[PDB]
C-alpha cells in the first residue's frame, strides 16, 4: 500500500554504487562543516580585542564614609557612651557606609600639654573593653571604624600652639597604640595650625601605611585656596585630605564645573575626597533647596564622598532655638529634643522620613546603593562636556557596563539642557534615548526612556539618567 | 532481530538521573532560595524541605514506571490513563516548545563558560557561543546516533567529572568551616522572613532546582531488571543529590557573606576566585562539563520520547525507524537535533521559558492523578510495587501549589503556553483522529515516497 521497506528489500536496494557514494559524502561534508564552525568560533574568539584589569579597590574606595563628631548628641541625654553606639550599627547599615569616623574620644583637659595623654580613654564616653565591643560589632556588620586623633579638641586653638615636637610625639605614639589595639584609620583635624606639616603627614602616613595596607589617614584643613591643598599633597598622594574647597560658592553651575574639573586637571585624576567641609553640615553652607542636588553630586564624582551625621535627614542647626551649631543633637524621634517641647514635626526626623518616598533620607538611600555597586561609578572614568548656562553635566564609565549622566540645574530658572558633547571618548558616546534612575523634584517616574534632544528641566532639579554598553 | 536492544546498567541509571538533575542551577544561581529566605539557616531548610518533595514524586515515577513499563514517562502514562487527547497535546507542547529551548539553552551556557576565563568580566562575543553551541549539539547527536553505549560512556565520564567538581567545592568549604572560622553560622535565622509569599517563593526555587528527576522513566524498555534497576536507581540517586545541595550551599555560606553571594552573576566563579588563588578556572571549566554532561541526557529522554510517540499513531512513523546494525533511532535523533539547531537562531530564548513554566508541571500532575485514578479503576493489574496512596495525594497537593504560582503572578505568559500547547488540535481532529483509506491520498503518497527516501538514507527500518 504505502508502507515503508522491509529489512531484506531495504539491504538490497541500500547497497548499490550509488546510495554508498551519497552516504559517505554527506558524512564528510557533515564533518567538514563541523571542523569549518569551530575554526570560525576560534577565529571570531581571537579577534574579540580584551577588557582590562580592575584596579583592585580598597575598602575606602567602595562608599562613603559617616562622621560623628560629638558622640553624645548622636544619641542623646544618658546613653551617649562607646557602649550606646552599638546599637546604632543596624541604622548605618541601612545607609550602607563602608566606614564610621568616631571623633575624639581621649583624655583632653585643656592647653595643658603635658596632662592630655592620646591612649588612655575619657570616662565619659567608656572604658577600654567596650571600646573593644563595639570593634568588633561594627566590624560583624562591615563597617569600618576611623579614630580622631586630634590632641586639643577642647580648646579654641586646635594643636598646642607652644610646643610642636612633644605633640608629634604623642601621635606618633597614639598611631602604634590604636593601630595594635585594632582601628582601621585614622583622621587628624586643622593641620594648618600645625607647622611643619607636610612633614609629620609623611610620617604619619608611613607608619599606617607599613602596619597594613588596608589603613587609612585623612586630615583636614579649613584652606578653600588650592595652591594650599596641593602644596600638602606633593611628597603624600595617598592621603584623604577634606577641605573647605567646594564650600566657597556655585551660585552658578560652571562655576562648581571650573572647581571640580580644575582639581581632576591639577591633581592628575588620582584617588580625592569629596565634602564640603572637614567637620561641618551641608546645611551649614547651602540652602535647603539645594541638598539634593549636592547629594547627587557627591556621589556620583570619582572619589570618596564623606558626609556628617545629619546629612542624610538634612538636619539643620539653626531650624530650631538656641544650640551649639557645631553639634546639633540627632533628631531621632518626634521626643528627641525633650526642651521647648513639640517644635520637632514628623519629616524632620529619622523615623518620619523612612516612611515618605519622596524625602532625603529616600534619595540618600538610594543614591548609596548605586554608589557601592556599579562598576562605572565605583572606578570608572569621569568626563564633563558643555551644555547650556547654568548647568553641570557629566558621564561616568568603565568598560563595557552601563554608563551612568548626570545631568545637574543650578539655577533659578527653567532651562533646557541640549547636551553639547561632541568631544566624549568614542567609548562613551551619547545615544538617542537612555533610562532614568531618580529626579530630585517629584513629576517623574523612573523606568521610561527619554529622549535626550528636548531635553527641559524644571529649577534646582537634577538626573541619572543610564544607557548599557554600544556602539 | 531489529529492536531496540535494552543495554542500560544500574550505575548508568543513576549517572543519567544524577547528570540530568545537577546541572547549572547550583553553580550559577542558587539565589532565589536567599533572596526569599533572607537568611543561611531558613535557606537551608528550605533546601532539605525541597528534597523532600522531590523524593516524594521520584517513588510515584517508580511506581508508575514498575507498573506501566513502557518508555515516554508522562506520554505513557496519560496514554494508559485518559489516552489520546492529553497525550497528544502534551507531545505536541514538549515537541514545540519545551525540549528545543532546553536543549539550546544548556548548550549556549556550555558554551558561555567555555570561553569564561579569556573574557572574565568583558561581555563575550554572541556569535562565538552560538557557533559552539551548535557543535556541541551536533557532536552529542551524532555520538548518540552511533552507538548506546558511547552516550552512556559519555554520560558516566561528565557525570563524575561534575560530582568531583562538587566534592572538591565542598571539602574546601568544609576544611575552612571547621578549620578556624565558623563565623557566620553562629546568629542564623536572624532577619528572617516567615512570611507566606516568601516561603512560598523560595520553596517554588528551591523546587525548580530539584528538576529532572523522570529521566530514567523515558527509557524504560532499555533498563535490564526494570523491575529492580529503576526503582534502586531512583532510590541512590535521591539521596545523593540532596546532600550534595545541602553541603554545596554550606560550603557557599561559609566564605561568603550574603552581600557579594547576592549580588554575584555566578556564585561558584566568585568562590573560586576567593577561595582559590590560581587555578580559579577549574570550577567555570567544570560548569561547561557539568551543562555538557545535562545535554546528552536532555537528546537520549527528548529522541527516546519521539520514537514512542511515532510507535503509537502519532508524529509520522519514520521517526519509529530503527538502524538494521548498531541498533539506534537514527531519524528520531536528527529530528530533535533539528528542532534544536532551529531553536539556536532566535535571539533572547531566555524568555521563553516563562511559557512553558505552567504546563511542564501540570503534565507531572496530570501523571501523578492519572495513577491514582488507575489504582481506583483498575486494582487487579500487576505491580511488581505498590507504595502507599500517602505519597500520591501529597505529590498532587505538591503540584497544584507548583501550577498555582505562574497562574497567579505571571498570568500572561502561562495563558501564552497554553495557546502554544492547545495549538496543535487542527492536526489531532484533521489527520489523527480521521482513519486511513479516508485521509488524501496525495498527502499519504508524499509522506510515502519522503519515508521510503529518508529510509535508504537512514538505513533503518521499523521493528520487528
Ligand atoms: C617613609 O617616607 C619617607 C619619605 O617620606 C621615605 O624614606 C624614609 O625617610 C626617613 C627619613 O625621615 C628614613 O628614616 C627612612 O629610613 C626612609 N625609609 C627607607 C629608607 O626605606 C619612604 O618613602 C618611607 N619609608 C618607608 C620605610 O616606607
Ligand atoms: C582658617 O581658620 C583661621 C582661624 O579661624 C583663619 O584665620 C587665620 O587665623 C590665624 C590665627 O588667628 C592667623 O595666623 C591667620 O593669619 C588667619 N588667616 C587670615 C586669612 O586671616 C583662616 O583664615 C582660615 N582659613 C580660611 C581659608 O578661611
Ligand atoms: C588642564 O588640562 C589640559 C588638557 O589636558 C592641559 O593644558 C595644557 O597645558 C600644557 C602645558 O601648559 C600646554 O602645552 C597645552 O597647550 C595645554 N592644553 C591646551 C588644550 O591648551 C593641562 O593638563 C591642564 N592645564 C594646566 C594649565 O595645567
Ligand atoms: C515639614 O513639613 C512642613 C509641613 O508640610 C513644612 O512646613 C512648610 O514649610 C514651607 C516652607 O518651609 C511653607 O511654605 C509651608 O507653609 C509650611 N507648611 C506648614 C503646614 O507649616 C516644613 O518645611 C517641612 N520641613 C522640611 C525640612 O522640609
Ligand atoms: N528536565 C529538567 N528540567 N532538567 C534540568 C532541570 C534543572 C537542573 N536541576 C539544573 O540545575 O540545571
Amino acid at each position: 500500500k504505502f508502507t515503508g521497506l522491509s529489512k531484506e528489500e531495504l539491504l538490497k536496494v541500500a547497497g548499490s554504487p550509488g546510495w554508498v557514494r551519497t552516504r559517505w559524502a554527506l558524512l564528510l561534508l557533515f564533518w567538514l562543516g563541523w571542523l569549518g564552525m569551530l575554526a570560525g568560533a576560534v577565529v571570531i574568539i581571537v579577534r574579540a580585542p580584551r577588557c582590562r584589569e580592575l584596579p583592585a579597590q580598597k575598602w575606602w574606595h567602595t562608599g562613603a564614609l559617616y562622621r560623628i563628631g560629638d558622640l553624645q548628641a548622636f544619641q542623646g541625654h544618658g546613653a551617649g557612651n562607646l557602649a550606646g553606639l552599638k546599637g546604632r550599627l543596624d541604622y548605618l547599615s541601612s545607609l550602607k557606609v563602608k566606614g564610621l569616623v568616631l571623633g575624639p574620644i581621649h583624655k583632653n583637659q585643656k592647653d595643658d600639654v603635658a596632662q592630655t595623654d592620646l591612649l588612655q580613654i575619657d570616662p565619659n564616653f567608656g572604658s577600654k573593653e567596650d571600646f573593644d565591643s563595639l570593634l568588633q560589632s561594627a566590624k560583624k556588620k562591615s563597617i569600618r571604624v576611623i579614630l580622631d586623633l586630634t590632641p586639643n579638641y577642647r580648646g579654641e586653638n586646635s594643636w598646642f600652639s607652644t610646643q610642636v615636637d612633644t605633640v608629634a610625639t604623642k601621635v606618633k605614639d597614639a598611631l602604634e597604640f590604636w593601630l595594635q589595639a585594632g582601628v582601621d584609620g585614622f583622621q587628624v583635624r586643622d593641620i594648618e595650625n600645625l607647622k611643619d606639616a607636610s612633614s609629620f603627614l609623611a610620617e604619619w602616613q608611613n607608619i599606617t601605611k607599613g602596619f597594613s595596607e588596608d589603613r587609612l589617614l585623612i586630615a583636614g584643613t579649613n584652606s578653600s585656596d588650592l595652591q594650599q591643598i596641593l602644596s600638602l599633597l606633593e611628597s603624600n598622594k595617598d592621603l584623604l585630605l577634606t577641605s573647605s574647597y567646594l564650600s566657597d560658592s556655585g551660585s552658578t553651575g560652571e562655576h562648581t564645573k571650573s572647581l571640580v574639573t580644575q582639581y581632576l586637571n591639577a591633581t592628575g585624576n588620582r584617588w580625592c575626597s569629596w565634602s564640603l567641609s572637614q567637620a561641618r553640615l551641608l546645611t551649614s553652607f547651602l540652602p535647603a533647596q539645594l541638598l539634593r542636588l549636592y547629594q547627587l553630586m557627591l556621589f556620583t564624582l570619582p572619589g570618596t564622598p564623606v558626609f556628617s551625621y545629619g546629612d542624610e535627614i538634612g538636619l539643620d542647626a539653626a531650624a530650631l532655638p538656641g544650640q551649639p551649631m557645631e553639634a546639633p543633637v540627632m533628631l531621632w524621634d518626634e521626643s528627641s529634643f525633650p526642651d521647648i517641647p513639640g517644635a520637632v514635626s514628623a519629616n524632620m526626623t529619622v523615623k518620619g522620613q523612612s516612611e515618605d518616598p519622596g524625602s532625603l533620607l529616600s534619595l540618600f538611600r538610594r543614591l548609596s546603593d548605586q554608589r557601592s555597586k556599579e562598576r562605572s561609578l565605583l572606578h570608572g572614568d569621569f568626563h564633563a562636556f558643555s551644555a547650556g548656562p547654568g548647568l553641570f553635566s557629566y558621564i561616568r564609565h568603565w568598560d563595557q557596563n552601563e554608563r551612568f549622566l548626570v545631568v545637574l540645574n543650578f539655577g533659578d530658572v527653567g532651562l533646557s539642557a541640549g547636551l553639547q558633547a561632541s568631544d566624549l571618548p568614542a567609548s562613551a558616546s551619547l545615544p538617542a534615548k537612555a533610562d532614568l534612575l531618580l529626579s530630585t523634584q517629584p513629576g517623574r517616574e523612573e523606568g521610561s526612556p527619554l529622549e535626550l534632544e528636548r531635553l527641559k528641566l524644571e529649577p534646582h532639579e537634577g538626573l541619572l539618567l543610564r544607557f548599557p554598553y554600544a556602539a | 532481530q531489529v529492536k531496540l536492544k535494552k543495554e542500560i546498567s544500574l550505575l548508568n541509571g543513576v549517572c543519567l538521573i544524577v547528570g540530568n538533575m545537577i546541572g547549572s542551577g547550583i553553580f550559577v544561581s542558587p539565589k532565589g532560595v536567599l533572596i526569599y529566605s533572607a537568611s543561611f539557616g531558613l535557606s537551608l531548610v528550605i533546601w532539605a524541605v525541597g528534597g523532600l518533595f522531590s523524593v516524594f514524586g521520584a517513588l510515584c515515577y517508580a511506581e508508575l514506571g514498575t507498573t506501566i513499563k513502557k518508555s515516554g514517562a508522562s506520554y505513557a502514562y496519560i496514554l494508559e490513563a485518559f489516552g489520546g487527547f492529553l497525550a497528544f497535546i502534551r507531545l505536541w507542547t514538549s515537541l514545540l516548545i519545551i525540549e528545543p529551548t532546553s536543549q539550546a539553552i544548556i548548550a549556549i551556557t556550555f558554551a558561555n563558560y567555555m570561553v569564561q576565563p579569556l573574557f572574565p568580566s568583558c561581555f563575550a562575543p554572541y556569535a562565538a557561543s552560538r557557533l559552539l553551541a551548535a557543535a556541541c549539539i551536533c557532536l552529542l547527536t551524532f555520538i548518540n546516533c552511533a552507538y548506546v553505549k558511547w552516550g552512556t560512556l559519555v554520560q558516566d565520564i561528565f557525570t563524575y567529572a561534575k560530582v568531583l567538581a562538587l566534592i572538591a567545592v565542598i571539602v574546601a568549604g568544609i576544611v575552612r568551616l571547621g578549620q578556624g572560622a565558623s563565623t557566620h553560622f553562629e546568629n542564623s535565622f536572624e532577619g528572617s522572613s516567615f512570611a507566606v509569599g516568601d516561603i512560598a517563593l523560595a520553596l517554588y526555587s528551591a523546587l525548580f532546582s530539584y528538576s529532572g528527576w523522570d529521566t530514567l522513566n523515558y527509557v524504560t524498555e532499555e533498563i535490564k531488571n526494570p523491575e529492580r534497576n529503576l526503582p534502586l536507581s531512583i532510590g541512590i540517586s535521591m539521596p545523593i543529590v540532596t546532600i550534595i545541595y545541602i553541603l554545596t550551599n554550606v560550603a557557599y555560606y561559609t566564605v561568603l557573606d550574603m552581600r557579594d553571594i547576592l549580588a554575584s552573576d555566578a556564585v561558584a566563579v566568585t568562590f573560586a576566585d576567593q577561595i582559590f588563588g590560581i587555578f580559579n578556572w577549574i570550577i567555570p571549566l567544570s560548569v561547561a562539563l557539568s551543562c555538557f554532561g545535562g545535554l546528552n541526557a536532555s537528546i537520549v529522554a527528548a529522541s527516546r520520547l519521539f520514537f514512542v510517540g511515532s510507535r503509537e499513531g502519532h508524529l509520522p512513523d519514520a521517526i519509529c525507524m530503527i538502524h538494521v546494525e548498531r541498533f539506534t533511532p537514527v531519524p528520531s535523533l536528527l529530528f530533535n537535533g533539528i528542532m534544536a539547531l532551529i531553536y539556536l537562531c532566535v535571539e533572547d530564548i531566555f524568555q521563553l521559558i516563562n511559557y512553558y513554566s505552567f504546563s511542564y508541571w501540570f503534565f507531572v500532575g496530570l501523571s501523578i492523578v492519572g495513577q491514582l485514578y488507575l489504582r481506583w479503576k483498575e486494582p487487579d493489574r500487576p505491580r511488581p510495587l505498590k507504595l502507599s496512596v500517602f505519597f500520591p495525594i501529597v505529590f498532587c497537593l505538591c503540584t497544584i501549589f507548583l501550577v498555582a504560582v505562574p497562574l497567579y503572578s505571571d498570568t500572561i505568559n502561562s495563558l501564552i503556553g497554553i495557546a502554544i500547547a492547545l495549538s496543535g488540535l487542527p492536526f489531532y481532529f484533521l489527520i489523527i483522529r480521521v482513519p486511513e483509506h479516508k485521509r488524501p491520498l496525495y498527502l499519504r503518497r508524499i509522506v510515502g515516497s519522503a519515508t521510503r527516501y529518508l529510509q535508504v538514507l537512514c538505513m533503518s527500518v521499523a521493528a520487528e
